[PDB]
């Protein structure tokens, strides 16, 4: 079933898309690296009334 | 008495055939059919 679309290439393409989404989520949320966990004391600000 | 055949045969290369498969047939039907390629595994006969 690889006409006119390469089946392996589509499976790999989609797989890499999902992995790139997971990579962005890890750059934000990872426990080892990850911006939301590597924030220094004094750089954490709180909203005065909830809304931004 | 001289050199014997069984002893002299230890120096000789035997001619080995490929393994003979007795269930091989000429498979005439495959050779007589016309073969149509189907590029994506689906053949719809309208």
């Amino acid at each position: 079933y690889s006409n006119p679309h390469d089946q392996i290439r589509e499976q790999l393409r989609l797989t890499i898309e999902i992995m790139k989404e997971r990579q962005e989520s890890e750059l934000i949320n990872s426990r080892e690296y990850g911006l939301l966990n590597n924030v220094a004391p004094g750089q954490l600000v709180h909203t005065r009334n909830g809304a931004p | 008495l001289a050199l014997r055949d069984v002893a002299a045969r230890q120096l000789a290369n035997a001619t080995k055939t490929v393994p003979q498969l007795r269930t091989i047939t000429p498979r005439w039907l495959v050779r007589l059919l016309h073969w149509t390629p189907v590029e994506a595994g689906i053949y719809r006969v309208n």
